């Protein structure tokens, strides 16, 4: 209830203006607490592909953070085979209820632009990443034009 | 001028702790590691329904002389 | 005296009564029931093999932290050996028992290497990073498969995962298509059949229907008590619409730390006039960074918000009877089944896990409640209770009692035992109530006799268990033979953290 009438606020404050990277927002009618959208990287290698991803908001939002979860696959040291993301903000250490879903998705257009091989989870592509970058860049481009969705217009 | 502090577990008996208020929240976990065993990563410490953060001080958080601190058990994860 | 450097404490380092050197292999993190999930799952293992760098906090091998405490043995026998002048010929025995040490210690040296090369070529052990997450190896699944005393359980959540860990639950139950197992990976397929799926169905239908959780909790009361002076076209505005609500929180405020004091006299001192980071709950604030209120908004709904805000969810549960009520009001969604459904799974099996390490039957329970009509019949008793308010737990064991025979209990449980499981289930669901994943947990009681330890918080078996079990007994132990033996006989399998010297 009442995280769906938070939720219900922030819908409209996209719907008046919106953001330009996380396009398509698609909500559950009946609860609004599963939303559904595509994400465009700007920067190599993902300036080839689109990602669809799942944001799930608990019932006790926003005093417990949504989480993310890439539907489409994708080729990235911090993002899970099963599309899951460790993001800071999110993280239950860091995350204040103030903020926005508009600012989760800023965080995660910067997460995709600049992989951190730091707690990774992928450590097999993390160490790909810091070290034999060009080749890397060509697996990712190959994966996200691949598995990856297609680019809007 | 250093301080006796209580610690209850939500079902098991409540420790002593000699500290000061200087102490910071990740050090009382440790007296803690070393009274009962218990890695700080486990440990989750609330004072009267506040959380408090590993790095802040006792002194932060309005403590001393004998306050009562609720300690719950905390799950780890990547 | 002399300065000693040989520390009371060591990582994985045990010392009975008889001066045994016992290694202790961590099979995870915790005491009673694992608390490691996600990219932390296998932690304990890697550390313990290869040491860790995570979070850029060094943590040593358990070879380099038995080499470290091996030559602090070998400086405290030079100490001595220097000093013979005024030795007694003996120090009490001391030296004999710090020797001791060295000869076991340096045993288990050995052995360690002899796992990495000779005996290590199914690479069980060298298994870390290659599957994503590492699989547990062979030799502790054996152990943990013969167990006596520590259990694994899976269980069905809506939306589960495709792997799981642990290879031999004591519980366990059907569960739906994973979606990472489909074709589009977007959503799992649910089959129809079986306890999980009846008790989702029944809390949430398809009709919508939501099922009412009838319970006055004491935030209820103290919502309807502080509500009791106001009227129903009160709101909060006007250009004093500041000052009213620092009433409403004062007020709040003193009804709540009254009833709270009650029964835990810790939360006298418990304020609502800030959030946990410190920012003061005023208009601006609920209304315009978080939009929960407005001058519209009853006063119930900015009684909860400041409550929601303000207070730390301990507070709730400290004060009340079980986790089945949580404070909320009814069940309406899928969701919220989910989570109800995965309650009364989990405490099914605890109830489960007691009989087993209490010899009571060696049954899977989630067998016998797959089956209809049983499935069918729990879900229906529990939307009951939920409904009428009446406690949850005992529906379950009262199901359990019709139905002993069949479960392989020679009798029906007492209202002590009863209790025995509502304890357990109580604090260990508690403590995993925020998991990421719900398909499996592995709880362990270190109080009963069996093959697994506990010890500086880790949930942990014998290395010498573990491995004999690898080299499958072609590498003999030495004077190492039945030190595996000699720890199961102790008193206890929840063992001291530190070691005693003087």
């Amino acid at each position: 209830m009442a995280a769906s009438r938070r939720l219900m606020k922030e819908l409209e404050e996209i719907r008046k203006c919106g953001m330009k990277n996380f396009r398509n927002i698609q909500v559950d009618e009946a609860n609004l607490l599963t939303w559904q959208g595509l994400i465009v990287p700007d920067n190599p290698p993902y300036d080839k592909g689109a990602f669809r991803i799942e944001i799930n908001f608990p019932a006790e939002y926003p005093f417990k953070p949504p989480k993310i979860t890439f539907k489409t696959k994708i080729y990235h040291p911090n993002i899970d085979e099963k599309g899951q993301v460790k993001l800071p903000v999110i993280s239950a250490e860091n995350w204040k209820p103030a903020t926005k879903t508009d600012q989760v998705i800023q965080s995660l257009i910067a997460l995709v632009n600049d992989p951190q091989p730091e707690h990774p989870l992928r450590a097999d592509l993390a160490e790909e990443y810091s070290k034999d970058r060009k080749k890397f860049c060509k697996n990712a481009e190959e994966f996200t034009k691949k598995y990856g969705e297609k680019r809007p217009v | 001028g250093s301080m006796q502090i209580f610690v209850k577990t939500l079902t098991g008996k409540t420790i002593t702790l000699e500290v000061e208020p200087s102490d910071t929240i990740e050090n009382v976990k440790a007296k803690i590691q070393d009274k009962e065993g218990i890695p700080p990563d486990q440990q989750r410490l609330i004072f009267a329904g506040k959380q408090l953060e590993d790095g802040r001080t006792l002194s932060d958080y309005n403590i001393q002389k004998e306050s009562t601190l609720h300690l719950v058990l905390r799950l780890r994860g990547g | 005296v002399i300065k000693f450097k040989e520390p009371e404490r060591c990582d994985y380092l045990y010392v009975d009564e008889n001066n045994k050197v016992h290694i202790l292999l961590p099979i995870v993190g915790g005491d009673e029931i694992g608390l490691d999930n996600t990219a932390q799952t296998a932690v304990e293992l890697i550390t313990f093999f290869y040491g860790s760098a995570h979070s850029g906090v060094t943590k040593y091998s358990a070879e380099h932290q038995l080499s470290e405490y091996k030559r602090q043995l070998e400086e405290d026998i030079k100490a001595i050996n220097s000093q013979k002048k005024i030795s007694p010929h003996a120090y009490d025995d001391l030296l004999k028992e710090k020797i001791e040490r060295l000869q076991q210690i340096e045993k288990y040296i050995e052995l360690i290497q002899v796992l990495k090369k000779q005996y290590d070529e199914q690479n069980d052990i060298r298994q870390l990073r290659t599957g994503g997450i590492p699989q547990l190896p062979s030799g502790v699944k054996e152990i943990i498969k013969s167990s006596e005393n520590a259990f694994a359980v899976r269980l069905s959540p809506y939306d589960n995962d495709k792997f799981t860990r642990f290879d031999d639950p004591l519980f366990n139950v059907k569960r739906n298509i994973s979606k990472y197992d489909t074709p589009s990976r977007q959503a799992p397929i649910p089959i129809y059949e079986g306890l999980g799926y009846r008790l989702r169905s029944t809390l949430f239908p398809e009709d919508k229907t939501p099922t009412p959780i009838n319970k006055k909790s004491l935030r209820d009361k103290v919502k309807s008590t502080v509500l009791s002076h106001y009227k129903d076209e009160d709101r909060i505005d006007g250009e004093k619409k500041d000052e009213k609500l620092n009433e409403l929180i004062t007020n709040l405020q003193n009804e709540l730390v009254k009833e709270l004091v009650k029964s835990d006299p810790q939360y006298s001192k418990l304020s609502l006039s800030k959030d946990p980071r410190g920012k003061e709950i005023n208009y601006d604030y609920l209304v315009n960074s978080l939009m929960l209120v407005d001058n519209d908004s009853e006063i119930g709904d900015w009684i909860d918000t400041i409550l929601d805000a303000t207070v730390d969810s301990t507070v709730w549960v400290a004060q009340a009877s079980s986790p089945f009520y949580d404070g909320a009001k009814e069940i309406s969604s899928d969701r919220d089944a989910d989570k109800i459904s995965i309650r009364v799974q989990y405490l099914l099996a605890e109830a489960n896990i007691y009989c087993k390490t209490n010899k009571l039957s060696d049954a899977n329970f989630g067998e016998f409640f797959d089956k209809e009509p049983h499935a069918t019949e729990i879900a229906k008793r529990v939307k009951e209770g939920f409904t009428q308010g009446a406690d949850i737990e005992p529906i379950i064991y009262d199901y359990i009692n019709s139905n002993h025979a069949e479960l392989g209990l020679k009798s029906p449980l007492t209202g002590k035992q009863q209790q025995e499981i509502t304890d357990k289930f109580t604090k260990h669901y508690n403590t995993i109530k925020e998991s990421p994943h719900f398909d499996e947990f592995f709880v362990a009681d270190p109080d009963k006799k069996g093959n697994i330890f506990s010890h500086q918080g880790r949930i942990s078996c014998h290395f010498l268990d573990f491995f004999t079990r690898q080299t499958k007994g072609k590498h003999p132990l030495g004077d190492l033979a039945s030190h595996q033996e000699a720890l199961q006989e102790g008193t206890s399998n929840r063992l001291h953290h530190k070691n005693e010297v003087v």
